[PDB]
């Protein structure tokens, strides 16, 4: 329920399910473009699973409406994300955490 | 004079005690580094048993009670013989000093008042005199880091925050942090709560692609047009997607100047500049980045084609890809000086010019650039107005400046 | 005039349609002559970095002159400024080949003139100040005829070899490195016992051009009279009665991003406003720019922008009331509706002015301060140290960006094409924003200082095994960020230890500690493979046997996910191998070099070369690689 815009169009019909290995490739900055995360960085596609409560609401909302290939700005809410309370070090409270992802392989 | 007055106050010491405080400073002086080193003990020997014959007699409480009764103004009196108030409250800081750097037992004796310093910090006459103060103590007895809380941090890094830059204060910080040997782990995650993750007061830091643009050494003022198109994009070569942008920029202004005003140089985030070209096509003008879409939101591809375009004695800027119309948006400018494409780049990436060599154009707006080699001028695409010029041999110079479609007849 | 090939101005277009205005004017000079009535009749200079400045030695360069014009080539102290052009104070040590006049303080005939492909060559005494000046192997000679330049100056700080181009010039240098292009070295020089610029070095020098483009400074001493007050009601006074009362363009400290006011009060031709950064217009003018909307359909597309610098015009009382969205307020009445479109732009308190009199300010529905610093009870308005007065100077050095690119061209169809990136290394202040390069900061030793001590603070907050802080930085830092940093051999002194350390306390550390602990203890399974060890060669202590304990390394990836008692275990995880290959690299790369003893080497002194080098290869010799 988050604002999600396609970047480059995957094909869509792609939807990723529940117990699959999603393989992204992904980056994200803050309000001001200030960087906090670049798994491109590090050279490590990050893998996680839907439905499991890993990563926060935001991504859990907009890893389900894209697809292979398709590259997203996952513009989250600040409610959505870690709130009023922020990561405590890197997350000041109330961002705008903008995503940037790829995604690559399922399971 | 915490009364009213009695304007024949003869107790007045300001010359005589502020010779003493200058007298009393080097009485306390720590002995060069220069020294014969059997000859520096004995100088030190002398100097540590100098302050514990002071502590014992309170002196640090008697200085103390100075610097509470003179923390009442701020700049009096009478106040031609008290114009010196600069002077004396800020020598009796680094007596202050001059007698704590060296002994663990004058500084945890004394310790006890770092909340009443702190509570002080906020005087800013002599703020550097009452930091210095909090660094020797800091640093000569883990006694007092376990009594320093977290509210005390909280005006510590405000200071920083209201006063610019200081690496002495950053020295407190480390000092703060780390004891003499060992780590207290409640600091420093207190301090990563507050300077990091505003991004604020330090100076973040990036590194990006070196950004260049390009000219065909033709300037641009019919309804002018040129056509673009590109074969290879391999959007990832960094830890960052390329860029892409296209437009028109001026003559007279914004020679190009490679990130060390705006970021990393770029491609319309000057005001000069008004590029376009993006995946969801959206603009750049002058470090604008809003989000105006087109009925495709399609990349720029391996394959796409460019179709730009400018009226003449119309500042009315749109553009085209594939044919197909973007909702432009780029109206009421200014003229001082011609135009051009500014293509830029930042890739291991490869495209094409269209001249004359035209592939495809839609038609609206007649005047391409193959118009613009009319009389004589000749066509280069160079590396965009250029102060600099690469080689191999020496990058050489190249002078600063060298400087109308409406001829003008005398009138005679 | 639809198909019109007279879209053209007259000096450009085709010269014989102009012979039937020509020659019909010839006509009618042919009929004159005939009736008797015969018909008779701003600069470039280019500085090198300061630590390269000589001392003691006997140091030579040589120009090569293309063009010509002003072309005032020689030597000069570090402390020369970019704004006041060359050699007109005692800063300057050059000559112009044009005008054949030597420069100190001014002009004093010297020497012959140049010539279009000259090779100056320029030579310095330093156990005695006298400089010399050469022409193609010709000694430019005095007045009276002598073989020197310049007599009895100063070492003090050294000399830098400055060229100033002139308005329309072209001119090409040489220092060392080019055994070649040794013109006239060869002559004069070794026959004299001269050095260039690369007697031992080995990299190249990067020059500090002055730029085109103006910024914005302090408020020093540097005039006549140009003062600033600190007043606390709460006020800031001014003056510039001198006879120097050109253009004065203020910026304030810091900016505003996006409910109180501001005031000024002019004693005495003003324009107030409020400025963004991309702001470097340098005259006396009014210029400046929208963008209409695109709404999907077209019919509507009206209003996005109006991003620009702002504008207003006894005591003149105008108030810059803003947020929300920008307002204009002046002297009680309503100049209202100002340019209210601002997303999140930042915004400088900016007013413009010129000498007519002393005291041209007097600075400040609630109150200000709180809508500036970070706390916000905070209602009375309060002065502070970070606020300046910041006056737009016209230029400053700044570097060649000496690696820029690899482009190519082409004709048919005009392919461009490149293959490989170059990266930049970019910090930039937030408060007043601009971004710096890193290798910009060797001349700026004031903020080289206060971010070296910032890496120290990074150090030590993420010291001794703390891994959720050591998580937070890794966030922070972007260890490829460091990779690049590892490896500038232009980077400072202080700049290259503190990365070296950072690496070292965020990754390699916490293992490198655990294995430094157990490194006494010598605990053994009594395994098959322990019964192989001969002890003896018929030594070497790289063997890869080693049955004992060893306790493991563990790590962990920084990601984001909602597991937070996870980060939690071990360090930040790094990648291996393409570390001790890069440092296995560096050691050869850095000890053939230093074998050849360079003046260069890489961080100034040859300790800020190796310390960190061995302190890295060191404590990764620890950690079972």
């Amino acid at each position: 329920g988050v604002e999600i815009e396609t970047i480059s169009p995957g094909d869509g019909r792609t939807f990723p399910k529940k117990g699959q290995t999603c393989v992204v490739h992904y980056t994200g900055m803050l309000q001001n473009g200030k960087k906090f995360d670049s798994s491109r960085d590090r050279n490590k596609p990050f893998k996680f699973r839907i439905g499991k409560q890993e990563v926060i609401k935001g991504f859990e909302e907009g890893a389900a409406q894209m697809s292979l290939g398709q590259r997203a700005k996952l513009t989250c809410t600040p409610d959505v994300a870690y709130g009023a309370t922020g990561h405590p070090g890197v997350i000041p409270p109330n961002a705008t955490l903008i995503f940037d992802v790829e995604l690559l392989n399922l399971e | 004079l915490s009364k009213k007055a009695k304007a024949s106050t003869v107790d007045l010491p300001i010359e005589s005690v502020s010779l003493s405080l200058q007298d009393l400073i080097g009485y306390f002086h720590p002995p060069d580094e220069h020294l014969e080193h059997e000859d520096k003990q004995n100088r030190l020997r002398a100097l540590k048993n100098r302050q514990n014959l002071f502590q014992e007699e309170g002196m640090i409480n008697l200085v103390l009670e100075c610097i509470d009764r003179l923390h009442v103004y701020s700049s009096v009196a009478g106040r031609e013989a008290g114009e010196s108030w600069k002077s004396i409250l800020n020598s009796l800081y680094e007596l202050l000093a001059a007698l704590i750097r060296g002994n663990r037992k004058n500084c945890a004796q004394f310790s006890g008042s770092l909340d009443w310093l702190i509570s002080r910090l906020e005087r800013l006459e002599a703020s550097s005199g009452i930091l210095e103060v909090l660094h020797c103590v800091l640093v000569e007895s883990p006694e007092a880091l376990n009594i320093i809380k977290e509210g005390h941090i909280k005006s510590i890094i405000s200071l920083l925050d209201k006063h610019g830059r200081n690496h002495k204060v950053l020295d407190v910080l480390c000092s703060l942090c780390v004891c003499h040997g060992v780590a207290v782990r409640s600091n420093q995650h207190l301090i990563c709560d507050n300077l990091l993750p505003g991004r604020d007061l330090l100076l973040q830091t990036r590194l990006v692609n070196h950004v260049s643009s390009m000219r065909p050494n033709i300037f641009l003022g019919k309804k002018w047009y040129y056509e673009l198109m590109v074969d290879h994009t391999e959007p990832f070569v960094t830890a960052e997607a390329t860029h892409l942008r296209v437009g028109w920029a001026s003559t007279e202004g914004y020679s190009p100047y490679p990130g060390g005003g705006e970021e990393w140089g770029g491609n319309g985030v000057g005001d000069d500049l008004f590029s376009y070209g993006f995946d969801g096509l959206h603009l750049w003008s002058g470090c604008i980045a809003r989000t105006v879409s087109s009925p495709n939101q399609h990349l720029l591809r391996t394959d796409d084609v460019i179709s730009c375009c400018l009226d003449l004695s119309a500042p009315s800027i749109s553009f085209r890809i594939n044919g197909q119309p973007v909702q432009g948006m780029f109206e009421n400018f200014n003229i001082d000086g011609l135009f051009f494409p500014v293509v830029s780049f930042s890739a291991g990436i490869k495209v094409r010019f269209l001249l004359g060599e035209f592939k495809f154009l839609p038609p609206p707006g007649y005047a391409p650039c193959y118009e613009a080699v009319l009389p004589k001028e000749k066509l280069k695409v160079e590396h965009s107005r250029e102060y600099k010029q690469e080689r191999t041999y020496t990058r050489d110079l190249l002078g600063p400046t060298v400087s109308a479609f409406t001829p003008i007849p005398v009138d005679t | 005039q639809r198909r019109n090939p007279r879209l053209v101005p007259y000096a450009l277009l085709d010269d014989r349609t102009k012979k039937s205005n020509k020659d019909s004017l010839r006509e009618a000079v042919r009929t004159l002559l005939g009736y008797g009535y015969n018909l008779e009749a701003r600069f470039r200079i280019f500085r090198a970095e300061k630590t390269y400045a000589v001392k003691a030695g006997r140091w030579y360069f040589e120009f090569e002159a293309v063009t010509a014009g002003d072309m005032r080539v020689g030597w000069s102290r570090p402390g020369c400024q970019p704004d006041q052009e060359l050699g007109s104070d005692e800063r300057a040590f050059a000559f112009d080949g044009f005008k054949a006049q030597r420069w100190h303080q001014g002009n004093e005939h010297y020497g012959r003139s140049w010539q279009a492909g000259d090779v100056v060559g320029c030579m310095v005494d330093m156990t005695e100040h006298t400089m010399m000046f050469t022409l193609n192997g010709e000694i430019l000679l005095d007045d009276s005829g002598s073989e020197l330049a310049f007599k009895d100056f100063d070492v003090g700080d050294g000399f830098i070899p400055v060229c100033s181009l002139g308005v329309a010039q072209v001119g090409r240098m040489n220092f060392g490195k080019d055994v070649s292009t040794l013109k006239y070295f060869t002559i004069c020089g070794l026959q004299e016992g001269y050095e260039p610029f690369a007697v031992n070095t080995n990299r190249d020098i990067t020059m500090w051009l002055s730029k085109r483009l103006p910024q914005f400074l302090q408020v020093p001493s540097s005039h006549e009279h140009i003062e600033v007050t600190r007043i606390d009601v709460t006020q800031k006074s001014f003056g510039s009665q001198n006879s120097s009362t050109d253009i004065m363009f203020y910026r304030l400290s810091m900016p505003i991003e996006c409910t109180y006011y501001y005031s000024v009060r002019i004693f005495p031709n003003v324009w107030v406003g409020w400025i963004t950064s991309d702001f470097h217009q340098y005259d006396t003018a009014f210029d400046l720019v929208t963008v209409t909307l695109g709404d999907e359909k077209g019919k509507v597309h009206e209003s996005i922008k109006r991003s620009n610098y702002m504008v207003c015009a006894n005591n003149g009382l105008e108030i810059g009331c803003v947020v929300g969205l920008l307002t204009f307020t002046a002297n009680g009445k309503d100049l209202s509706t100002y340019y209210q479109v601002e997303p999140s732009t930042k915004l400088f308190p900016a007013v413009f002015a010129q000498a007519t009199s002393p005291n041209v300010f007097q600075f400040e529905a609630g109150l200000f301060k709180s809508e500036h610093k970070n706390p916000v009870p905070q209602c009375p308005p309060r002065l502070h140290v970070q606020f300046l007065s910041h006056v737009l100077w016209s230029r400053m050095p700044n570097q060649f960006l000496k690696v820029d690119v690899s482009r190519i061209s082409e004709r048919q169809g005009w392919l461009v094409q490149c293959l490989e990136p170059l990266q930049f290394m970019s910090l930039h202040i937030p408060e007043e924003n601009r971004s710096v390069d890193i290798l910009e900061l060797t001349e700026q030793e004031e903020l080289l200082k206060f971010h070296y001590h910032t890496l120290r603070l990074y150090s030590a907050v993420c010291a001794l095994g703390n891994h959720r802080v050591a998580h937070a930085l890794c966030s922070h830092v972007d260890e490829p960020q460091l990779l690049y940093a590892i490896e500038n051999k232009y980077m400072p002194g202080l700049l290259r230890a503190g990365y070296y350390d950072l690496l070292i306390d965020i990754h390699l550390s916490s293992y490198a500690t655990a294995r430094l602990m157990m490194n006494n203890e010598f605990i053994v399974p009594m395994t098959e493979e322990t019964k192989s060890i001969t002890l003896f060669p018929d030594g070497l202590p790289g063997i890869g046997l080693s049955t004992s304990l060893r306790p493991r390394m563990q790590f962990s990836s920084p990601s984001f996910v909602s597991i937070n008692n996870e980060c939690y275990q071990y360090s930040p995880e790094f990648p291996l191998d393409i570390l001790k290959a890069k440092t296995i690299q560096m050691l050869t790369e850095a000890v053939q070099e230093g074998s050849l003893h360079a003046r260069d080497p890489v961080g100034g002194t040859t300790e800020f070369l190796f310390v960190p080098l061995i302190k890295l290869f060191y404590t990764l010799l620890i950690m079972g690689i």
